[PDB]
């Protein structure tokens, strides 16, 4: 996908996730656990809202019938009426499946940058603590307990306190 | 040895096919249909002052015809009209039958207005025939009169009237001119000499001659009556002469003319009726039939168009 | 030491439409649907001709109110509310076909019928609605048929025009319905009338039918027209013993040119290519909500009160 | 939003810059000082010009009149033209509204992605001597003058003259 | 001094120019056309039972002019009409003629049912005329009869003529009204006595009346033969009160099924195949739109008011 | 472009490269190779395959004659006719322009980020062992020969085993 994030370098999604869309498995000392992000979850359900809120809808648009259900009319007029009416439906059906290929295809994509999104301001926090796994990991490199965690999580992750401990690993 | 953190997205095991304009097989987590494949079979009737006709033709209600007895006068905001409708109860059609037609399921109302006759013994107006059944007995068309001569085979008095319009509004008047099957059953009724007929008003004016020649027996009579129609204008006289309508008819505003063949339901709201009955979505497009009547999803060739909800579905 | 990369906002963010928000700020934006209208028309870089009070019609019969409009060249005819081209009242046949054949045109050239008759047979009638020069008068372009002598049957005539030209020209006529027999019998006969005109490529019976009807202008009576096309190098008869009054002249139509229906003023010291009743649309946009009845180059209609198009990125505030 | 620069990482725009759409403010020992970027906002309103210029036209078709507008012509045929002039102002109407929606999103997001581009331009040239703040800022670990910080914003800058001092001042 | 290693797209010297959204002048690697402005000068007519009919125009195949005598009847899918074909040979028209042939067009074939219409003694059913010239001499119609009276000057007979359609599909009855160039022709084959030809059926009424009058010469006649038609339902009789002027059908035309119908200058082609027609012929493109013509019948392109519109089929061209 | 890619930090393609869209070129001390990534060159022929396949077909709508060629049609339905094809074909001009338009902007920013997803697929696999040249090409600091080379383009890189090696030449 455009942004390389989902179907990309994360190689699947998690059936176990049911609290939201993108979240987070860690890995410690003191075991494993998984939160879901709500700020990019609630992100992308409003952005589907708002295409569902314009696309499911009908113009307030007062159409008579032209042709008689019960009886004939003027066979050359029927000719242009059933023409016109092809051509109609002709533009409709191919206006509606451009409108459905595109947003599916904007859905998909806006979809794989929320998540890329996410995965870069985890990148930013952690700075020169963590280095990047390949499959949408960062493998820290000092003791990371569950509030250390949560601090990564909810966005309050000071790295400079564990950047000393961090360095000294990572040169070895 | 390092402690890891992991991004990841959510998945399902049961995903949905979808198209973009790159693939065909796109599977995502979530997508609901935009196409409605599934109509019912009744015609929603709430906040609506609906008139199912039944048996009566629009044109009969204007022309009197026995079936429209109970439909002869009324307001509405929806008229509905049904298969093998009966508008002339003695046999003929219309002058822009179709065109006359539209401006009744157009019009939300009709207003009917005596039009104030009288006549002398030598023509018999209260011509009744036994094609149309009335309580019993015979009877005639309610808001027209007959014009055939006291005794058979007497020359037809060339009387002449007029009818003024006095109304804010456009008033429409129907007048029934006779095809005989034969020169014996014309001789009878308006006399062997030769006849016209012919109207004038400050906008219409036209000749009418009888057309006599033998023809199939249509519900019992070969013979034919073909009515002709015309508005007149506020503050204006309608003149016709021939060798007779005595109550008019006015249209009432607008509304919405549905043509179905579908039962009608007392607690259903909707804003697109078929001849299929009503089609009650809140999605954009449908596949149901492109004749449609009121506010409507657009027609598509498409039985479903599934719309993503979610992201790409990847399980393990 | 710190360098930050960073973008420009504003104060006063107006809001626009995306696939995803309906009320998302951006910096700058733009109509697409234009609302404001023009009640003038725009008529520099054009040979228009204003009519006025002459309806199309009256420019090929020649009626009073349309003396100047017989002939001419142009590439725009414009028509008002209530333009009259009838004297003597009734309506012509297949009335709106002729009309916008006409303002489909870019001009009206005549040629002459070369119609002579009798010494027994008076071309001159006249009446009292048309008036020409202060008194009463007859169309420019037809002569009413009536004997000279009261009383006395009007003799059968056979006439014949001939279309000459490469082109073809638009022969009208016309057939007077009186509501009486006391002036009918004495200017025509007291027979009963034949007139039955006959070309290559049309042909036709007419009665003069006599019925009761209120007086329009003074007149009790009623006249009707009846038009054909004659073919290049083909030729028109006429047979009739009154009844008929046959054209003068016929029509021939010239080019292309726009036809506009309205009752607003003309302005040329403007430019404009879409006009409607109200007047002039003279702008660059793509859509427009002030008519769907419009001609020429038109913006497209479309049911939006406003459409805005964003022409810079999201404007972040503090 | 799409590239997560723009209402994204850069908490928020500068009402005080005008000239520009993107570009710098610096903080050294000379103080702090503010600079535009030529090439990222001419790319983006050029952009722009080039939407405006397909968008704001017209078609050069010709239309006759099919309606008389001070006479009523045949009933049937006037609802026939009533019937298609509603149907194709429902289809041109839709179609507006899809056209400046979809255009909308576009513009909003090629403008966050001219920013991101310019902010990974950057990135890639201070190489090993900066770090990144996390709200759209680079940390710079070596002393940087007014000519250091203009090689920066002209995409002149040499990362290996400070490379050996800026490492050892990253290590500590 | 550092092993590098460098990622990098392709690119070409002589790269394509396509418009997007943003810019009307791009380059890129690949591009291919999606409106078409090449069309065939033939008509591509293979697995199709189709008829060229030549200068048989279709109405003429219901009347029957000389013209269409091998085409009074058959089968088809598709049915091709010539510029300047004829249907009438004796000078004459059809009300609702447009109406007419576009529902001959749309057909598939047509059946011809004989009427069995018989005439009195007095009345010459073998009406004829120079303008219908077939086998040498003079003729007529082969689907219609001129009826005259044999004794020049003698008023016609009253006669009354009905056809029931004892078939399951309806029928295509048509007639003509006879309208001569002077009251000395009237009077010669007709006679004096007012003339009224009166038709009717369950669904149709109308009487027609012979125009006397001057007029041009067509094929050399002043008189006129105009053309009515109606379609007679499964079961239902239609019936002629008629003396004189009336044009008596011989026999009657059921139109079946559906056939595709091409009005094109275009000479067939039973090789190549399509399923796209107009006046100058095939169009057997792939593509989505064309710019050949807004008048084509069967499963098009849409036309568009555009020369070309180039599709990118590869990344933008950045060229050494 | 929109992904910075193309026409971006990658400053001009290669001419020279006739078996892919995308690939590598490196100089080690064995000389010079390239070599095109047949997965990425995939991506980007296969969705424009997608393209094609959906933009290349007509609509089997079945249409029949409503104008005659060889004969007058009535004035009133044919100037009806007349305004009904030319609405039709300006709708039909319009999306046309519209639907390539909008896909010639997808299928070059759809190739941009094949070319960006590439990039930081290989910077991933590089992880320490490496520096952004900021041309899009990764300066390694461990002696890297053909068999070497080979296994960044077969994605089998496993970085720990030069890792030692390369951050002592990093840093000195
Ligand atoms: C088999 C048979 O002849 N039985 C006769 C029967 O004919 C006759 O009654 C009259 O029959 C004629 C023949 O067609 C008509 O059908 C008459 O029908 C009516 C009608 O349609 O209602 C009766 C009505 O009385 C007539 N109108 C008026 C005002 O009187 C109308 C009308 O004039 C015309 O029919 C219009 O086309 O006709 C029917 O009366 C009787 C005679 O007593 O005797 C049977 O045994
Ligand atoms: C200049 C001159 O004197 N010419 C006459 C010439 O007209 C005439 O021949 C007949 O002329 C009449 C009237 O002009 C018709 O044109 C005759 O044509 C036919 C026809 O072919 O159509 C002959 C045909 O046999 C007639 N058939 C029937 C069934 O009646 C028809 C038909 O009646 C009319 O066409 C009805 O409109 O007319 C034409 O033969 C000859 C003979 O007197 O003398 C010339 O000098
Ligand atoms: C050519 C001619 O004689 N014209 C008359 C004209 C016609 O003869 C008449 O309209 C045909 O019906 O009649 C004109 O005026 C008439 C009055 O003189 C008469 O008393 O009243 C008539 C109507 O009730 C009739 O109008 C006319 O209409 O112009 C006079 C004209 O010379
Ligand atoms: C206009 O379109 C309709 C359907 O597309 C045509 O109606 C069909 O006609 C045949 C027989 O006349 C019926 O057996 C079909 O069932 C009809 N279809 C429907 C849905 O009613 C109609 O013929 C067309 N009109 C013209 C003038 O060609
Ligand atoms: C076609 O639509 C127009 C506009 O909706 C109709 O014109 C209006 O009709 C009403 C109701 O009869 C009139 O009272 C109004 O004055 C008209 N309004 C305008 C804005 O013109 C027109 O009647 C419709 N025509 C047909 C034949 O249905
Ligand atoms: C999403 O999935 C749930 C459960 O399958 C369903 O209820 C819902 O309607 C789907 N789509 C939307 C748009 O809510
Ligand atoms: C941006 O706004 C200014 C003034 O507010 C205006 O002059 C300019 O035209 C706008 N840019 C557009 C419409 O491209
Ligand atoms: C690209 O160009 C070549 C030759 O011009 C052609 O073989 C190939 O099919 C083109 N791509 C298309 C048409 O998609
Ligand atoms: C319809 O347009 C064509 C060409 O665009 C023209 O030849 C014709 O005159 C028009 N038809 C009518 C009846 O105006
Ligand atoms: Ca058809
Ligand atoms: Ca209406």
């Amino acid at each position: 996908g455009l942004f390389g994030a989902i179907a990309g370098f994360i190689e699947n999604g998690w059936e176990g996730m049911v609290d939201g869309w993108y979240g987070f498995r860690h890995q410690n000392a003191q075991g494993t656990g998984q939160a879901a992000d709500y700020k990019s979850t609630q992100a992308a359900i409003d952005q589907i809202t708002g295409k569902l809120n314009r696309i499911i809808k009908k113009t307030n648009t007062e159409f008579e019938s032209i042709e008689s259900e019960f009886s004939e009319i003027d066979h050359q007029i029927g000719n242009v009426i059933n023409w016109t009416k092809d051509s109609i439906t002709d533009i409709w059906t191919y206006q509606a499946e451009l409108l459905v290929a595109m947003e599916n295809q904007h859905t998909i994509d806006m979809a794989d940058s929320e998540m890329l999104n996410l995965y870069e301001r985890v990148r930013k926090q952690l700075r020169q603590n963590a280095e990047e796994d390949g499959k949408g990991c960062f493998e820290i490199y000092h003791a990371c307990d569950d509030s250390c965690m949560e601090s990564i999580r909810n966005n309050t992750y000071d790295h400079s306190q564990y950047r000393e401990e961090a360095l000294l690993n990572r040169l070895n | 040895d390092p402690d890891k953190i992991c991004l990841g997205h959510h998945a399902v095991a049961n995903g949905t096919i979808v198209k973009t304009l790159t693939n065909e097989q796109e599977e995502v987590t979530n997508a609901t249909e935009t196409v409605e494949s599934t109509s019912l079979n009744r015609l929603c009737m709430k906040g609506r002052n609906h008139k199912d006709l039944g048996n009566c033709h629009p044109i009969g209600m204007l022309i009197g015809t026995p079936a429209c007895d109970l439909h002869l006068t009324g307001t509405w905001d929806t008229l509905i009209e049904r298969k093998n409708a009966i508008a002339y109860c003695y046999p003929g059609a219309t002058v822009n039958e179709e065109a006359l037609r539209q401006k009744i399921m157009e019009s939300g109302g009709i207003s009917k207005i005596n039009t104030g006759f009288t006549y002398g013994s030598s023509i018999n107006s209260a011509g009744t025939t036994k094609a149309c059944m009335r309580n019993g007995g015979n009877s005639f068309y309610a808001e027209l009169k007959w014009l055939v001569s006291k005794n058979k085979g007497q020359n037809f008095p060339q009387t002449t009237n007029t009818y003024r319009n006095a109304d804010t509004a456009e008033h429409l008047i129907m007048w029934g001119i006779h095809h005989p099957s034969s020169t014996q059953e014309k001789n009878d009724l308006y006399g062997t000499q030769s006849l016209s007929i012919s109207v004038g008003s400050s906008t219409y004016k036209n000749n009418f001659v009888p057309v006599v020649g033998a023809r199939p027996q249509v519900n019992g009579q070969s013979g034919r009556i073909d009515f002709h129609w015309t508005l007149v204008q506020p503050g204006d006289k309608i003149t016709f002469s021939h060798n007779a309508p005595s109550r008019v008819s006015k249209l009432i505003g607008r509304g919405l003319g549905i043509q179905s063949e579908a039962p009608i339901d007392n607690s259903c709201e909707s804003k697109c009726f078929w001849r299929g009955g009503s089609i009650n979505t809140r999605l954009p497009f449908q596949n149901l039939s492109p004749r449609t009547v009121g506010q409507c999803p657009k027609y598509v060739n498409k039985k479903s168009l599934m719309l993503a909800t979610g992201m790409r579905n990847v399980p393990e």
